[PDB]
């Protein structure tokens, strides 16, 4: 069944889960063309597969080439994601492989349960929750792989760095989703919050600055104050 | 022509033959339907007066053998049985017409309506769908279950139809899963068709019976059965021409024939509209679009 605030904590317990976002599979620019005609230019995009309990992410990176000369571009996207996530799923020893698959967007079901259809018993389930996961790009590091690349390339990190050794699952990923939140309202301003104080750094192999506890508290409330204000302003409340 | 006598009618009941159908009253004197049109298959079907639950019938064809109803009070309904004796059988016949206590099949004579809804149904395939080899006549009602529906509990009683799904290994060949799920054609020609129909005709056969079920018992699997066999080929980009010409009729005598005020359950919203607008298909079927807007727009 779908994910929604009922059976949330489902995420932490210790059945293996992943969650898989395509929304940064396929990107372009827009542009006009010489005669003035509107045409789209492809750039490298990214399937964001993430386990939520560990933190253990698989960024698939998508190089331009895969569009080639191919119609349709973005409903392939759904399929090339969908083979991704089997081809990642098949090359995990067996007792590594999730026992549910969560896609964030309802429109990849059907292709991820086709190429599924050898693993019956893993779970293709939506959600109902609107997770922030597209705004995975604004992660300087996630974005500079992904930019750079120059062929097909699976890239891991774990998104959570090493919070997992003081804080939760649950606590791990409501940090994460907040962040994210924030990272998509008000990318700017989000950044700015995240990097102001130039003496926490950010170590080679994190994602995040080296926050303490108590700092960690400082900028959780400061990235909920940018949320409200820019929903007041979206609605005029 | 042939004859399908009556031992009695001890119930009030609604009895239908093909898309006719006629008013008993409890111990009404009525012997059978006579002039029965030798060269297609049959329908007999009741409806108790006091039961409007559970309508039941008969699938056969008067040249595999004489057939007759006799109801029976212990399972209270009108049972289908065989005589094997053929004097006593003509001999039976011909004394309920002299005392002409039978009713004579109403076809008119410009009406091809029995022949297009079951041009390609033959009662050797009935006899698979409904397995009981000890008759020669298949028992069908409303709330049989088929092959299909069972898998997701009796399976004497079951309707084997083939069973169709757009997402199994069957339907989709590894490194062509986009390709084989948005164009079924592998699907339907290589493993349906060529596989395990044989032909088409056969499964036309298959289409008009699911059809008929549904039609004249209710029979919620085999309005499902119906619906798959119709989106499989309307979701073919690639389909024999005299497959689509032929649909094409089917589907518009079907639609002509169904009762006005059951299209709300026997058709699937989703199936028609993407077999008529949407589907590879969408151009080949203008008998059947013309008819379908002209009686039933609101459910498209």
């Amino acid at each position: 069944g779908a994910m929604n605030s009922s059976n949330y904590a489902e995420l932490f317990n210790n059945d293996i889960k992943l969650f898989v976002d395509d929304t940064n599979v396929y990107r372009v620019t827009v542009h006009k063309t010489f005669e003035g005609n509107v045409a789209t230019k492809a750039i490298n995009g990214c399937i964001f597969t993430l386990n939520p309990k560990t933190g253990h992410l698989f960024l698939k990176i998508i190089h331009t080439s895969v569009w080639a000369g191919q119609k349709r571009l973005s409903q392939l996207a759904k399929w090339k994601t969908a083979e991704e996530v089997s081809a990642l799923v098949r090359s995990l020893p067996k007792e590594e492989q999730p026992k549910q698959i969560i896609v964030t967007r309802k429109a990849m079901l059907d292709p991820l349960e086709v190429h599924m259809l050898d693993f019956p018993n893993i779970a293709i389930r939506p959600t109902e929750l609107r997770l922030p996961f597209s705004a995975a790009m604004s992660i300087d590091k996630l974005s500079d792989v992904v930019m750079k690349a120059t062929e097909p390339q699976m890239v891991l990190f774990n998104i959570y760095d090493d919070w997992l050794d003081r804080i939760s699952s649950y606590t791990a990923f409501s940090r994460l989703t907040l962040l994210l939140r924030a990272l998509k309202t008000n990318e700017e301003s989000a950044k700015m919050i995240l990097l102001s104080d130039p003496t926490i750094t950010i170590k080679s192999y994190h994602l995040w600055p080296s926050f303490t506890d108590e700092q960690w508290i400082t900028i959780e409330s400061q990235m909920r104050d940018l949320i409200l204000t820019e929903y007041g302003r979206k609605y005029n409340v | 022509m042939n004859t399908v006598p009556f031992t009695s009618a001890p119930i009030e009941v609604t009895i239908g033959i093909d898309q006719y159908s006629f008013n008993v009253k409890e111990n009404q004197p009525f012997h059978g339907i006579k002039d029965i049109p030798i060269g297609h298959v049959h329908v007999i079907h009741f409806q108790h007066a006091d039961n409007s639950s559970m309508r039941y019938g008969y699938w056969f064809d008067c040249r595999m053998g004489n057939f007759y109803i006799q109801y029976d009070p212990k399972d209270g309904l009108y049972k289908m049985m065989e005589e094997r004796d053929g004097a006593k059988f003509e001999n039976i016949v011909h004394n309920f017409k002299e005392r002409q206590m039978m009713v004579s099949y109403p076809k008119i004579d410009e009406d091809d309506t029995w022949y297009n809804l079951t041009e390609f149904v033959q009662m050797d395939k009935i006899r698979k769908i409904v397995r009981k080899d000890e008759n020669q006549f298949s028992y069908v009602d409303s709330s049989m279950t088929t092959v299909q529906e069972n898998e997701l509990s009796d399976p004497a009683h079951s309707l084997n139809y083939t069973v169709i799904n757009f997402k199994s290994r069957e339907a989709i060949r590894p490194g062509h899963e986009m390709e084989d799920f948005l164009d079924k054609s592998y699907y339907l020609n290589t493993v349906m068709l060529q596989g395990i129909f044989k032909n088409s005709s056969n499964y036309f056969g298959e289409l008009q019976f699911a059809f008929l079920n549904a039609m004249f018992f209710g029979n919620y699997g085999s309005s499902l059965q119906w619906h798959a066999m119709i989106e499989l080929i309307c979701s073919s980009a690639t389909v024999p021409k005299h497959m689509l010409d032929k649909l094409d009729e089917i589907l518009y005598y079907q639609i002509k024939t169904l009762p006005e005020q059951y299209s709300d359950i026997l058709l699937n919203e989703r199936v028609w509209n993407i077999c008529l607008y949407s589907s590879f298909q969408k151009n080949s079927l203008h008998n059947t679009e013309k008819i379908m807007e002209n009686k039933y727009p609101e459910l498209l």
